[PDB]
């Protein structure tokens, strides 16, 4: 294993280990989008772009492995400068529903424009929006809140089986949708609302019914569908109605049951 | 030290009288079996030795580049890659190095054939230029049938199939990531830089990105002596590349001439609109659709090559002369230039997709006028930021040619959003 | 006069100091505060420029009606900063500004 | 529209080639022999060219040949330009639009062509003959204006000599290349 | 930056000094930790004494406090020692505010 | 701009302009205000429980401020007085959307208000 | 009725009400959740 310090501090890793695999031994989370746990690789975003010691370009946590001893700071000057304008083209397209939206406190680009992102201002003038893709009993799916990415285009190519997620277009009218008029399989395809960062897929059944804010969360086994185990209820006063999958090392592999989701 | 043009002296000369057998006649194939009974580290180093910058658009030298693979040891079978699709307007390099002589092209893949180590040798060209693919089409059915490339020919044990496959004409053909996914079958979008190039995994292969021009260069430096390529131009940037000067000009062609050449010149011999650089304003730009417009008073110190052309604002990759004439409107063609990457934009990036798209609409409105004087300044911070936060060199691409409205110009920009405030509000 | 809170030392300042610790001159004293204080009131009439009302960065304040409406960044910060609190930098800070009564030590 | 298929009409009914399946069957060789997805993104040039406007039945029934995915397969032909997405006539032509073009009048060459073909610039020939269509870049740059119809790409227009060519290809193939001077050096 | 920041750091490295001279007469006894931020001084206190480190900076010929104000206590379940009795000073003479705390658990 | 009692005003083509956050319930000091939504009859979701507190609610216009889509709008109210704390908390809507009476003044109100003062 | 006009909506009542107090037709709190349903028939 070789040693690289990421800012200052020295952490040992692996000779195949991500820059943002290599930021968690340091105890810091770098702005993602796209996945570390269980879905692959991918770019397609430029959210996590890092600085090294002695580099003319900025090179993404997802991709880019540490290799060589070289020094990385996540609280650098030009990661600052990078972060607050990647924010600003995120939602320079983006149909503005926070409110009404599903989610609200729960959404990953929510927290990240308050973190990371420039606040004073946003200039934009004039937002493109996309059509209602056609989905079946889970996830009220709205394909102008999606960001358009690739977490949940790899999900049913690699974690679901079948896949229906995709491209379509190719500047700022290409949708995730499945393009052909067809209705979403079951199997284990339930979690993939759980899955994304935005408020484009959430679950239908539990929609609008409660926010993020004020809800007492609690972790219990599902009865329903044996070998599951660690699913965090929502009380949010007297009776429980959203169901989510918590994070487990062996029990479950940080997705729900399509049975246990409804 | 001074660089004279071409002077009985084209890598492609054929062009009026070329099928199969009459471009043999005429300096085609002379060292074929020379070139395959000499070793691949002799064979490399003859590329290193000239030192031959890459014709694509780029910067990056092609003899560090096809030496960066080189092969020790490899599991998975090595496959040869070829780009021939025309990727930024204002070039007619794809219409004239497969168009009219076919049978240089399907050379250049048998040249370095046996260099890098390949099985086989795939070359890509545009949906949309169907009768140059088919020329190209026509130049293998008379090699691999006669006897020039497959199996066992003009003494190699190395064997190369070469095969043709048609493009949908996007940014596919565009940056080196993007045209190893695209003959692979999935969609037109590039692959993650940063981790792995060519060398390390294209289509589950080692492989090499190359251009049009690049490839067909290669067995006119093996056959010619080493001297003859490195004599033409400057120390750093050395060999002849295909210039074409298209837009405001009295006659468009496109004529090979040798590096480090002045714009004034080149554009007297093709003869332009109005002047070369006194009646007329000049707008043109020394790359195709990368580079940004070079200035009225500097123009006539700027070179061809790409190491001189870097002290001047940007330097030229693609080589292609843009010419626009005072009487043509300046705003509304830097406008219609961004809007081809509006188009041609893949659908990966977020500073791109709701990047470029965004950088569209803005600039839609300096033409009617309605912008505001703050909003240029404005636009230079978002613009120098597309180059450095993008995965393909695309998103430079679009982020250059912005720069080189806020450099150079400015009171141009300024008059049309000051006369639209009187007449209208 | 000690210490500064908002743009103090710059506005003309009167404190009544007696001599006896009675309640007749405790008294005195907080009658010509009164009669001085008009005085730091005028001067503020006097001083005014125009600009900004709240902090212009929308991580501690709260955007304008007009601006959330239109722009992205600005409700997605207004639904932030409401609901959620500040995200405040940890550290333990005393602050005591004059109470006309005496002080609010705030901890 | 890119994104939404329409059901109605054109969605069930789809036709492949029996005589060019052969030869659609060696296309799939030319590449690697195992893991052959490349063969879809040449079916789907060949499947134009065979069938006027192309099906999204059609397009599964391409993807069932090669054995692949039918939503990765549909996604694939979606990315591209080149491939009929709706309607196309029995001479489609599109016109370049860009900024090496346009410097030398470009816009002057699609409004003549607008005018003595009918339709505005969006809609086709309700008689099925002639589709126009805004394009990138044609690919050929030599030529000041140029216009790809079918396959081959005419350079090198005027205003009435584009209209000349535009009534003449109604009956009889025009062929030519840039028919106003030399291809090379002029 | 103009609205950004607050006050530029001037005094600190004055009110430093405060922070090595009383550590100068370094008792186990008494200083154990020294904290200065925020033009602010912190020093948490041995258990075994605290009324001789309240007799210091009472009087004293270097700094005049006198003044032991006002008095809070922390409640902190994270720590083996739960409470954190922390004393508010302030001078006259001097201007200047000082902390005090207690780091036993005081059960 | 003066707060008085509570109600919740609309669009002027029907349709209650309270579109459902829980926004107005973290923000509420006193947590005097309640929220539980539900989907009404097809597409649109638009509330169910809407309870206010008189009991409760120390009067910031936080509420007023919080709310993106200007749903409650502070009027100029004193008349308030009853036998019960059942007749002085509100229900379910209903009173707060009987301020109709009110809503005229709250309109003339809001015109001094867009861009403040 | 002289400068400045109400504005109309077709929401706001047309007759003008007087105060709940203690006297009947007056101010009442309501219960608005359906809550969870139990059912059981032979
Ligand atoms: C917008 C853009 C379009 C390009 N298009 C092409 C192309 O059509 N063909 C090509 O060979 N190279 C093209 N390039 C250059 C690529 O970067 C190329 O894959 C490679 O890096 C250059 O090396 P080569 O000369 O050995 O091919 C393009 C670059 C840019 C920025
Ligand atoms: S996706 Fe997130 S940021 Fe966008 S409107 Fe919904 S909750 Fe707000
Ligand atoms: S729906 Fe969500 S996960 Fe899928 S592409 Fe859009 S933002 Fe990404
Ligand atoms: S920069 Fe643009 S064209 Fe290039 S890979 Fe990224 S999104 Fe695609
Ligand atoms: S009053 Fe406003 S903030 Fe509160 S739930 Fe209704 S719309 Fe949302
Ligand atoms: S005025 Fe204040 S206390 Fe009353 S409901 Fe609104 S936020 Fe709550
Ligand atoms: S978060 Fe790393 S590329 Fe998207
Ligand atoms: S730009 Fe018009 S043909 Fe290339």
């Amino acid at each position: 294993l070789i040693e690289v310090f990421v800012d200052g501090q020295s952490v040992m890793v692996e000779p195949g280990t991500t820059v943002l695999q290599a930021c968690e031994k340091v105890g810091m989370q770098i702005p993602r989008f796209c996945y570390h746990e269980r879905l692959s690789v991918a770019g397609n975003c430029r959210m996590c772009l890092v600085e090294i010691e002695k580099a003319p370009k900025v090179v993404a946590a997802c991709a880019m492995p540490v290799m060589k001893g070289w020094n990385i700071l996540t609280n650098s000057e030009k990661t600052k400068k990078a972060r607050e304008g990647v924010m600003e083209f995120l939602l320079a397209n983006h149909p503005l529903d926070c409110p009404i939206c599903d989610q609200g406190g729960e959404c990953d680009l929510q927290d990240q424009s308050m973190m990371f992102g420039s606040d004073r201002s946003r200039f934009l003038e004039g937002k493109r929006a996309v059509e209602d893709k056609n989905i079946g009993p889970l996830v009220k799916t709205i394909m102008t809140r999606c960001i358009q990415c690739t977490r949940c285009i790899r999900f049913a190519s690699e974690i679901a089986g079948v896949d229906d997620l995709g491209t379509t277009g190719r500047g700022n009218d290409m949708q995730v949708g499945t393009y052909i008029e067809k209705m979403f399989m079951s199997e284990l395809s339930g979690n993939i609302i759980d899955i994304c960062p935005v408020g484009a897929l959430t679950x239908x059944x539990x929609x609008x019914x409660x926010x993020x804010x004020x809800x007492x969360x609690x972790x219990x086994x599902x009865x329903x569908x044996x070998x599951x185990x660690x699913x965090x209820x929502x009380x949010x006063x007297x009776x429980x109605x959203x169901x989510x999958x918590x994070x487990x090392x062996x029990x479950x592999x940080x997705x729900x049951x399509x049975x246990x989701x409804x | 030290s001074l660089k004279d043009e071409d002077r009985i002296f084209t890598n492609l000369y054929g062009r009026h009288d070329w099928r199969l057998k009459g471009a043999q006649s005429r300096g085609d194939w002379y060292k074929t079996k020379e070139i395959l009974l000499k070793g691949p580290d002799w064979i490399l180093g003859e590329v290193k030795t000239s030192g031959l910058r890459g014709r694509g658009g780029a910067g990056f030298p092609t003899g560090l580049k096809w030496s960066f693979m080189n092969k020790p040891s490899d599991g998975r079978p090595k496959y040869l890659v070829v780009n021939a699709d025309e990727g930024e307007p204002g070039t007619c390099k794809d219409r004239e190095i497969i168009r009219h002589d076919p049978h240089k092209l399907v050379e250049g893949c048998l040249v370095g054939g046996r260099a890098m180590g390949a099985r086989a040798a795939y070359i890509y060209i545009r949906g949309e230029f169907y009768n140059e693919a088919s020329n190209l089409q026509v130049a293998i059915r008379e090699a691999y049938e006669a006897g020039l490339i497959g199996k066992n020919a003009c003494g190699s044990g190395y064997d190369f199939d070469v095969f043709v496959v048609r493009g949908a004409g996007a940014y596919i053909c565009g940056e080196e990531t993007a045209l190893i996914e695209s003959i692979e079958g999935k969609q037109g979008k590039p692959r993650l830089k940063p981790p792995f190039p060519a060398d390390v995994g294209v289509f589950g292969c080692p492989t090499t990105v190359a251009n049009v021009e690049t490839v067909a260069v290669s067995p006119t430096i093996c056959r010619r002596g080493g001297a003859w390529f490195a004599s033409f131009g400057r120390e750093r940037n050395s060999g002849t590349k295909l210039f074409n000067i298209s837009g405001h000009v009295n006659n468009p062609c496109t004529v090979e001439e040798e590096m480090s050449v002045p714009l004034k010149e080149l554009i007297e011999k093709h003869a332009g609109g109005v002047t070369g650089g006194w009646d007329n304003l000049l707008a043109v730009i020394p790359g195709g659709s990368s580079t940004p417009l070079i200035p009225k008073s500097v123009c006539e110190t700027v070179l061809m090559d790409f190491d001189a052309l870097i002290q001047a604002q940007t330097g030229l990759g693609t080589a292609a002369v843009i010419v626009m004439d005072r009487s043509t409107d300046i705003v509304k063609a830097i406008a219609r230039l961004i809007e081809f990457y509006k188009h041609e934009s893949c659908g990966q990036c977020t500073p791109c997709r709701e990047g470029v798209d965004w950088m569209n609409k803005v600039m839609a409105r300096f033409v009617r006028g309605d912008a505001r004087p703050a909003e240029i300044d404005s636009l230079w911070e978002i613009s120098k930021q597309i180059e450095g936060h993008t995965i393909c060199a695309l998103g430079d691409g679009a982020a250059w040619p912005v720069q080189g409205l806020i450099r150079h110009f400015r009171p141009e920009l300024e008059e049309r959003m000051q006369q639209f405030a009187q007449q209208h509000q | 006069k000690t210490q500064p809170y908002d743009v103090y030392d710059q506005v003309e300042f009167d404190v009544p100091i007696g001599s006896r610790g009675d309640c007749y001159d405790r008294y005195l004293c907080r009658v010509e505060e009164m009669r001085q204080s008009i005085r730091i009131i005028s001067q503020c009439l006097n001083k005014m420029p125009p600009g900004e009302i709240k902090v212009d960065d929308a991580k501690v304040s709260p955007p304008k009606r007009a601006e959330m409406k239109t722009s992205m960044e600005s409700l997605i910060h207004h639904f932030k900063l409401y609901t959620e609190g500040y995200q405040v930098p940890p550290g333990a800070t005393y602050t005591a500004i004059e109470a006309p009564k005496g002080e609010f030590g705030v901890y | 529209v890119h994104r939404d298929t329409p059901e109605n009409n054109p969605e069930t009914p789809f036709d492949f080639t029996p005589e060019n399946y052969k030869r659609i069957e060696a296309i799939v060789k030319n590449y690697p022999e195992g893991h052959k997805a490349a063969a879809v993104l040449p079916v789907l040039d060949l499947a134009q060219r065979q069938n006027g406007w192309l099906p999204i039945s059609a397009m599964n029934k391409v993807a069932e040949i090669l054995q692949v995915p039918p939503m990765r397969v549909y996604e694939v032909a979606t990315f591209y330009t080149m491939y009929n997405r709706k309607p196309v006539g029995k001479y489609h032509i599109q016109v370049c639009t860009t900024t090496p073009c346009m410097l030398r009048n470009s816009d002057s060459i699609l409004e003549a062509i607008q005018k003595k073909l009918g339709i505005k610039v969006g809609e086709t020939t309700p008689d099925k003959l002639f589709t126009l269509i805004e394009v990138e870049c044609l690919g050929a740059c030599v030529n000041a204006p140029m216009v790809q119809i079918n396959d081959n790409y005419y350079e090198d227009l005027t205003p009435k000599d584009i209209e000349e060519i535009i009534d003449e290809l109604k009956a009889g193939k025009i062929p030519k290349p840039g028919p106003r001077s030399g291809r090379f050096s002029c | 930056r103009p609205t950004v920041r607050p006050r530029n750091d001037v005094a600190h490295k004055q009110l430093s000094a405060f922070g090595e001279y009383v550590a100068e007469i370094l008792p186990k006894y008494v200083q154990q930790v020294q904290v200065s931020c925020f033009n602010e001084l912190e020093i948490c206190i041995h258990p075994d004494g605290v009324i001789p480190v309240l007799t210091f900076l009472r009087d004293h010929s270097n700094a005049q406090f006198k003044s032991l104000a006002d008095l809070t206590a922390v409640d902190i379940p994270t720590r083996q020692n739960r409470f954190e009795i922390v004393y508010n000073l302030l001078s006259l003479r001097f201007n200047s505010r000082i902390r005090v705390k207690t780091y036993t658990d005081e059960l | 701009r003066f707060r008085g009692e509570h109600a919740l005003r609309r669009y002027p083509s029907g349709e209650e302009r309270c579109i459902a956050c829980k926004l107005c319930e973290a923000v509420c000091p006193a947590q005097a205000i309640t929220i539980e939504a539900e989907p009404r009859a097809d597409g649109s979701r638009r509330t169910t429980r809407y309870d206010i507190d008189m009991t409760k609610c120390i009067y910031c216009g936080f509420c007023q401020e919080a709310c993106p889509v200007d749903a409650i709008v502070e009027g100029p109210n004193f008349e308030f007085s009853t036998e019960t704390h059942e007749e002085l908390l509100y229900n379910k809507e209903k009173l707060l959307n009987n301020g109709d009476k009110w809503e005229a003044e709250i309109a003339a109100n809001i015109q001094a208000d867009y861009l403040y003062r | 009725p002289t400068v400045k006009p109400p504005t109309a909506r077709k929401f706001i009542w047309t007759n003008h009400k007087f105060n709940l107090s203690g006297t009947p037709q007056q101010y009442v709190p309501y219960s608005t959740t359906r809550k969870k349903i139990q059912e059981w028939v032979p």
